[PDB]
């Protein structure tokens, strides 16, 4: 058993936390006050789920997380909700005032002041691990904090922990929920510094989940509660590889290798399916075509864009619930026949499957309905550019003129780091070129 | 349409179908980053102390 | 009140699209870089389809099917043709065609050199064609090498039907517009390019029909037909008083069944059914028919023009059934509904 | 507990302050003794913003009234609410400032200063985590202009990094007390380009032709034209003294609407201006028409940077998306292109008092420069003659000075002007 420690930075960060803990606490029987009455091993153990728990001998199952923000309005929440019992509070850590959604603020002025505090949280996390295999790293790409202190964590981790891996699950900003302006700025910022230290993240498109939540859950003005309930099933269905037993990303140097033959290379696409209203009547359970056919729709991609015109470097499909081998491949066949599916020369056409038999877990109460099997897809095709495409636009646009750039430079940061982070974002797309269009 | 690596066990299985065959800074540079910004930032707040004071 | 941008200014079609779309009183045009547009007339090449079905609240059309070009293009629709098991390589309708990449640079060079000696042997008719004609394969090579780009050999129709009086060659032009639906509409006004040159299957290019080489290397421009453009209504009479038939009886349906072929193959690929924007794209066909009153596929073109004397009437269709159809306003259609 | 220090400086910024406090002091369920008596517990979730808890659970407001001749603050500690304020907060002198921007700056105001700073010093002390200031003033007088800049670049040098916002009421000659006003404003905003973060404008102008127009009122007063003041005060500040999912404290919020340092004077906007209810497509159409905004500049003579609005009660906020995106939509030639998305909404549950539902509109617009023309062309039709002049000469000051002020608002106007093409 190797342990998987997650660190949640700024308001989406902590947020996307609270719903994924949630999830995984009803997913291994786990109570609000750490209790859980399967485990016959009291106060230790090193079965599945002691990857993402740690034991004391009161019988208690303490996540191994780490919470971070720079102001304390959210993680307040943490601190007397339902499950204030779950962390302790070294866990979780606060500042007295945010970054205000500049970047230079988050990672220089305030990041400054508290990284050793945060850095020494988490080695207190690690010393009760036998063999840390790394990082699960939740934030936005828009926020202060978000981009600006996890960039300046991400450097430091790679100095402490040299031979660990570090996962992202960074969320895209979206206009249609944000109020922040100069997004595009803190978004590529914090790509261009944390590029060369990532091994593997997961975008999230907060513009995808919005839609998903309005056409398949019927929910009409969707909010964060309902976005992030519908987050952390998707990240659930991708750590769950980590918490139970089986064969397939058994630890996260399996997520780079089966994710990612080329390192700059390393932003997957997930797709998942069925999303259905907890408030429907009832539906027809879909079958393993059905959801299989379903990862090759943009509709339920957390980035959209159009696959039909990238190349796939790896695809890996992702099964849970009443799902047997035999239909798996039969579906696949089926998809070969009909989808656009082009893989890139140099990796082999091919999918690696893995099926866990418990059906996905749903919050009681929340908006999603009960099945009895479901698929989450990951797959690096080149198509996700289209994304950096259309925030690479929106930089450019502001930065011609300069708007916003003086927030920047006033809290220490040289003007030409812009410049250097742009360029880097075309040195990304000149790579997903070269690898996709002929 | 072969598929390989097929393994079981009482929580699920997973295997791999194959369609077709193919064809950093030290803790010394951090510091001088964070220091630096922090000096331009003393300079910036000190030219406007000098403006303030005349 | 729409709003749509323009980021063609070259094109004649969208040009008229839209002058018609202002004098409605309810389509306002923006700037060239405004994103907050319903419809975007857009450029040929690299048009930014990724960021497109991004605005909020704004359903946004645009004037490209993205992967469209797969048929556009000489060398992709003789790969599309050669792969896509909807066409089959064993496709009637299409000329025999090879790949041929110039030896500066898969390539089909062996495999078009022994379809062209099994021609020379069997006392068979082996004139090609490489596209910027000939019937020996040396010089078709050796053209190919002295420029730089892909290029296509596929063979050239020697027995071509020949118009009276005159004995002259000519191709037919079709314009087919797909709806965001993908509802494929034949415009029932084609164009026929003749070529006021008789033709000579001895030698000079111009008598072998575009409206350039014709109006400018051709001594018998306007002859026969003005500005050597012969519409429907005559093409009809004439297949009448000659040879006892109708345009839609010996070339119509098969022109109607080459147009269906085609774009439902790549409909797989080009549909934006699920998409979070919307396309639609007029396109432009054209034929030959042989002596046999057998229709021939030379090519199709994403960013074709029109006749002038139909420029009004094909522009109008485009807002009904292309724009108007997706963002309504406050018959006898001119269209020929292919149905699928 | 981001605290705000409220400041308000001379007779026209202690009256509209008054007003101010009077109108969010019935919004938070504060009675003109300073004791909480309303229903909801919305009010008291950010209620330590802008007022100070004391002992028997009363709320005293964080504000500090300062002048240079009792007469206005006499009237504030007699008027409505006059018990509720700090009586130590109360700074004035004796000699007032004659209208004479050089006696609040230089030599009446600059002997009162530092008790006023004192004060300051005494409220901030007393914050967990200071957000930022707002002051209050005219800037056509003397006291709220001259003094009022003066305390500024003071607040700016003991809290350089603390922001400092401003509600300053522009003169006008249709609503005129001397022919110096445009000597002080000019003045004035030499200082406030400089020297503020925000500078919410307000144009008197504007609020006359509002009440004269628009509602109707033969004969406005000062007291007419401080209820729009008060009414807008109160809607800028809402997302401030509430709850909701906007978690923004001032700095976030000008880091988002300023992204030029010195053009940062904004366009206040109020809606509606009876028992009629308003639906949202009209809450819309209102917030966005000049009529409706009190800087008296047409935004179709500009461009607007960015644009926050806030809309207040129970109301289809999928219906306020709509409308939003169709006000843009359909006028995207009036924002600038190369800033994406530079039009946010904020949605508050609890509305003003007496309506069913409102909207404060806050925009960034380069048609402001339309105000500091007015200025300017007065300024000069007077200074070219050097008329008035020795009433500021007399009180140590040189041409000079008045002509770089002039240069610095001339060259404000010519940056506006390169952003709106
Ligand atoms: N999916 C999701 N997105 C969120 C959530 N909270 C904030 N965001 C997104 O994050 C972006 C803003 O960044 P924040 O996380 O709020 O800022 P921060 O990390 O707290 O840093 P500060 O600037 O200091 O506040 C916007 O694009 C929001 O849409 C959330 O709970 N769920
Ligand atoms: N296989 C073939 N056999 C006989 N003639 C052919 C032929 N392919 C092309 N042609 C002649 O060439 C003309 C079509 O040329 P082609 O379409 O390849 O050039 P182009 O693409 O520049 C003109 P367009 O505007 O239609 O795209 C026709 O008029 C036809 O007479
Ligand atoms: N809106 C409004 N404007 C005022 C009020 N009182 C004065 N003014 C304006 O402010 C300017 C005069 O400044 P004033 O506050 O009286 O000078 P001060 O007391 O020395 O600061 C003139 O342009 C007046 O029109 C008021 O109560 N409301
Ligand atoms: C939503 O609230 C606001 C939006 C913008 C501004 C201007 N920086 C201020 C606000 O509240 C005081
Ligand atoms: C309602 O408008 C806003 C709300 C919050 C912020 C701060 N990110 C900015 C806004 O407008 C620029
Ligand atoms: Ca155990
Ligand atoms: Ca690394
Ligand atoms: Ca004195
Ligand atoms: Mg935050
Ligand atoms: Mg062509
Ligand atoms: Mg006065």
């Amino acid at each position: 058993m190797r342990e998987c420690i997650s660190i949640h930075v700024g308001q989406a960060g902590v947020q996307i936390g609270n719903a994924c803990w949630e999830l995984y606490c009803l997913e291994h029987g786990i109570q609000p006050d750490g209790q859980m009455p399967s485990d016959k091993t009291i106060g230790g153990g090193d079965d599945s789920f002691n990857t993402f728990f740690s034991e004391t001998g009161a019988g208690k199952h303490v996540p191994r997380a780490v919470f971070v923000d720079l102001e304390p309005t959210v993680i307040d929440e943490v601190r007397t909700g339902t499950y204030r019992q779950l962390f302790h509070p070294e866990q979780l850590i606060t500042g007295k005032e945010d970054a205000a959604n500049n970047y230079a603020r988050g990672h220089y002025t305030i990041g400054k002041e508290i990284i050793d505090l945060v850095l020494d949280r988490i080695r207190k996390l690690a010393d009760q691990c036998t063999g840390l295999q790394g990082f699960l790293v939740f934030h936005s790409f828009g926020g202060g904090t978000g981009s600006g202190f996890t960039s300046l964590l991400m450097e430091r981790l790679s100095v402490d922990y040299g031979k660990k891996s570090k996962l992202e699950f960074s969320i895209y900003p979206a206009p249609q929920v944000s109020t922040a302006v100069v997004e595009p700025y803190n978004s590529i910022l914090t790509t261009h510094t944390t590029l060369e230290h990532s091994d593997c993240a997961f975008m999230v498109d907060n513009e995808a989940i919005y839609d998903i939540c309005r056409r398949n859950l019927d929910i009409e003005r969707p909010t964060y509660t309902n976005l992030n309930r519908l987050i952390s099933q998707i990240v659930s269905s991708i750590t769950a590889s980590l918490r139970f037993d089986g064969a397939l990303n058994v630890d996260l140097t399996e997520f780079q290798t089966n994710l990612v033959p080329y390192p700059r290379i390393h932003f997957p696409l997930a797709t998942y399916a069925p999303v259905i209203s907890a408030e429907k009547a009832y539906h027809e359970q879909l079958s393993v075509a059905e959801i299989t056919n379903a990862c090759f729709e943009p509709a339920n991609q957390m980035v959209k864009c159009d696959p039909r015109h990238g190349k796939y470097m790896a695809c890996c499909l992702l099964y849970r619930g009443d799902v047997v081998p035999k239909d798996v491949n039969a579906a696949i066949a089926t998809i070969k026949t009909k989808r656009s599916i082009q893989f890139v020369d140099w990796c082999p056409t091919g999918f690696k499957v893995g099926i866990n038999y418990q059906p996905p877990t749903v919050v009681p109460g929340g908006d999603l309905a009960k099945v009895q099997r479901a698929v989450c897809m990951l797959s690096n095709t080149t198509a996700i550019a289209e994304a950096w495409a259309r925030l690479d636009h929106k930089f450019d646009l502001m930065y011609a003129k300069r708007a916003f750039v003086h927030w920047y430079v006033g809290e220490g940061m040289e003007e030409g780091e812009f410049s250097e982070a742009r360029e880097d974002m075309a040195a990304l797309e000149k790579d997903y070129e070269e690898v996709g269009v002929d | 349409m072969e598929v390989i690596e097929l393994n079981k066990c009482t929580s699920g299985q997973s295997f791999e179908v194959i369609l077709k065959p193919p064809s950093d800074p030290s803790l010394e540079e951090i510091q001088k980053k964070l220091e630096a910004a922090e000096e331009r930032r003393k300079y910036q707040e000190a030219e406007l102390l000098k403006h303030l004071a005349e | 009140m729409y709003t749509f941008v323009v980021r063609d200014e070259n094109s004649s079609v969208y040009a008229e699209v839209s002058r018609l779309l202002l004098a409605t009183g309810q389509w306002k045009r923006l700037r060239k870089d405004n994103p907050r547009f319903n419809l975007m007339l857009g450029e040929r090449n690299r048009l930014p389809f990724g960021r497109l079905g991004h605005e909020p609240g704004l359903v946004q059309l645009v004037n490209y099917y993205r992967g469209a070009d797969k048929l556009c293009r000489k060398a992709s629709l003789v790969k599309l043709i050669k792969t896509s098991p909807e066409l089959s390589e064993s496709c009637t309708w299409f000329p025999e065609s090879y790949v041929i990449y110039p030896t500066n640079l898969t390539d089909e060079r062996e495999v078009f050199l022994a379809a062209y000696n099994r021609r020379r042997e069997g006392r068979e008719g082996n004139v090609w064609i490489a596209k910027g004609i000939s019937s020996e394969a040396s010089e078709l090579l050796d053209f190919i090498d002295e420029q730089g780009q892909v290029h296509v050999i596929q063979k050239y129709l020697e027995k071509p039907l020949l118009l009276e009086p005159g004995h002259r060659k000519f191709d037919i032009r079709s314009w087919v517009l797909v709806d965001h639906l993908y509802n494929i509409y034949l415009y029932r006004e084609g164009v026929l390019r003749t070529s006021s040159e008789p033709y000579n299957s001895a030698n000079d290019k111009t008598c072998h029909t575009n409206h350039c080489i014709q109006k400018e290397y051709s001594k018998n421009y306007g002859r026969y037909e003005e500005g050597n453009e012969m519409f429907f209504e005559e093409f009809n009479q004439y297949l009448m008083d000659a040879l006892n038939t109708t345009l839609e009886n010996s070339i119509l349906l098969q022109i109607k069944h080459i147009i269906r072929s085609c774009l439902m193959c790549i409909e797989p690929a080009i549909s934006t059914k699920h998409l979070h924007y919307q396309s639609f794209q007029l396109f432009g066909f054209d034929f030959m028919v042989d002596e046999e009153l057998k229709v021939w596929l030379i090519e199709v073109n994403g960013a074709p023009a029109c006749a002038q004397k139909l420029y009004a009437e094909l522009c109008q269709g485009i807002v009904d059934v292309a724009i108007s159809s997706v963002f309504p306003l406050a018959p006898t259609s001119i269209f020929i509904k292919l149905h699928h | 507990m981001r605290e705000i220090v409220h400041i308000q400086a001379g007779q026209c910024g202690n009256q509209i302050g008054a007003k101010f406090w009077e109108v969010i002091s019935d919004e938070h369920g504060i009675d003109p003794t300073g004791s909480y008596h309303g229903d909801s517990d919305l009010q008291l979730e950010r209620i330590n913003v802008y007022y100070n808890e004391a002992t028997g659970n009363k709320y005293v407001p964080r504000a500090i009234l300062v002048d240079l001749e009792p007469g206005t603050m006499d009237s504030v500690r007699s008027g409505p609410f006059g018990q509720i304020f700090r009586p130590d907060n109360f700074v004035f002198g004796q000699s007032g400032a004659g209208n004479n921007w050089a006696k609040g700056h230089y030599t009446e105001g600059a002997e009162l200063v530092d008790s006023v700073l004192d004060v300051v010093r005494k409220e901030s002390e007393s914050c967990d985590c200071l957000q930022g200031f707002q002051l209050t003033h005219s800037l056509g007088g003397g006291t709220g202009s001259g003094m009022g800049t003066l305390l500024i670049s003071k607040i700016r040098e003991e809290y350089p990094d603390r922001i400092m916002n401003t509600f300053s009421v522009m003169p006008s000659p249709k609503v005129s007390d001397t022919v110096v006003e445009p000597y002080n404003a000019t003045l004035s905003v030499h200082q406030l380009v400089e020297n503020t973060d925000e500078t919410y404008c307000i144009d008197n102008e504007a609020l006359y032709d509002i009440c004269f127009r628009t509602l109707k009122l033969t004969t406005p007063t000062y007291g007419d034209l401080n209820h729009l003041v008060s009414a807008t005060m109160s809607g800028v500040t809402t997302c401030l003294r509430f709850p909701g999912q906007l978690n923004a404290d001032l700095r976030k919020l000008a880091v988002n609407m300023v992204p030029f340092p010195r053009l940062h004077f904004f366009m206040p906007g109020f809606a509606p201006l009876q028992y009629r209810a308003l639906t949202v497509p009209e809450l819309t159409q209102q917030m966005f028409d000049s009529k409706n905004m009190m800087a008296a500049c047409d935004p179709r003579h500009g461009r607007y940077l960015t644009v926050a609005a806030i809309f207040r009660g129970r109301m289809s906020m999928k219906e306020v998306d709509e409308q939003m995106l169709n006000v843009q939509n359909k006028n995207s030639s009036y924002f600038v292109e190369w800033i994406p998305n530079n039009v946010k909404t904020a949605v508050c549950d609890i509305p003003p008092r007496g309506l069913k539902m409102s909207a404060t509109f806050i925009g960034n617009s380069t048609a402001i420069q339309e105000l500091f023309k007015r200025i300017s062309e007065q300024f000069t039709a007077m200074f070219r003659r050097k008329a008035f002049l020795h009433w500021y000469t007399g009180e140590g000051m040189d041409e000079m000075e008045f002509t770089e002020a002039e240069s610095n608002m001339n060259d404000l106007v010519s940056e506006y002007q390169q952003y709106q093409d």
